[PDB]
């Protein structure tokens, strides 16, 4: 081949740059909300006498 | 701010100009019933206190080995103890005024290393514990802990006796309010149906006064902050 024996491949390809975002880029303010949502449902419940 | 003489002389020529108790040139107070205001004015500047966090107070405390017990009191001091009682005292006050014994109700506690130690937590097994409102119980001692109090602190004692306290130090807002209060004591105690009823709306005036400070907001009693819960719940 005359080459580097190596591949990339991107998953989301970045223009004029090799590597690529994941989607974990995206979902970083989604799901920390969506966590603080949950454990204040749990928290209601767990410390209401029952 | 004003030392003691000033306080029966606005007396004098305020609410109690009409009664007998003062002069005859309406000056001063008689000194046979000197101490019976005194008694009075100790009474209304512990109720205003009460109402008002005007004054906040630290102190500093040592522990020591063998003592889970460390009451705030002025005998344990360093300064205006015995040293033929109590050996070593374990409250400081090397600087600045002493120790008035001034404790009412206690806010946070902060050790020396700069952290918060938990008061009145029964399921904490770091917590501080209070068995008496000025008592303040450490199930721990350490060899070097040294913790410090932060507390509402009401006024010093007032005495006419030599090198006793005779400064009053009061928001001038509040005059009106302790001249009602100690009025209304005078009047009380005379046990007549004229004085009775006069007595009664020096109360009610007394009442009326600090309410109007509420509404008003004069001693900036409320405290806001911003909150830290957003980012300690991990909201974002």
């Amino acid at each position: 081949d005359g080459k580097l024996p190596f591949v990339l491949i991107p998953y989301m390809p970045v223009k004029r740059d090799m590597y690529g975002e994941p989607d974990a880029e995206l979902l970083g303010d989604n799901q920390a909300v969506l966590g603080a949502v949950m454990r204040g449902m749990i928290d209601l419940l767990g410390r209401s006498a029952n | 701010m004003y030392y003691i003489e000033e306080l029966f002389c606005r007396l004098a020529n305020g609410v109690l100009n009409n009664t007998g108790i003062v002069t005859d040139d309406r000056g001063d107070i008689e000194d046979d019933s000197k101490p019976f205001i005194i008694v009075a004015a100790n009474e209304a500047l512990t109720r205003l206190h009460g109402r008002f966090n005007m004054r906040n107070n630290n102190v500093v405390v040592e522990m020591q080995e063998g003592r889970t017990n460390y009451p705030l009191l002025a005998k344990y001091a360093v300064q205006s103890y015995d040293p033929n009682e109590v050996k070593c005292p374990f409250i400081m006050d090397l600087a600045g005024e002493k120790f008035a014994e001034d404790v009412i109700r206690i806010l946070e506690v902060y050790d020396d290393k700069g952290r918060r130690r938990p008061l009145n937590d029964r399921n904490n097994p770091c917590s501080l514990f209070t068995p008496r409102p000025n008592v303040l119980q450490n199930n721990a001692p350490k060899a070097w802990e040294v913790l410090n109090v932060m507390y509402q602190a009401k006024h010093p004692k007032l005495s006419t006796a030599e090198d006793g306290y005779n400064e009053i130090d009061i928001p001038d807002t509040l005059d009106p309010a302790l001249d009602a209060y100690i009025a209304y004591r005078y009047y009380t105690s005379l046990n007549t149906p004229e004085s009775s009823a006069k007595a009664a709306e020096y109360l009610s005036f007394y009442d009326s006064i600090c309410r109007e400070v509420v509404e008003y907001d004069l001693t900036s009693d409320t405290e806001v902050d911003t909150n830290t819960l957003f980012r300690k719940r991990g909201w974002r």
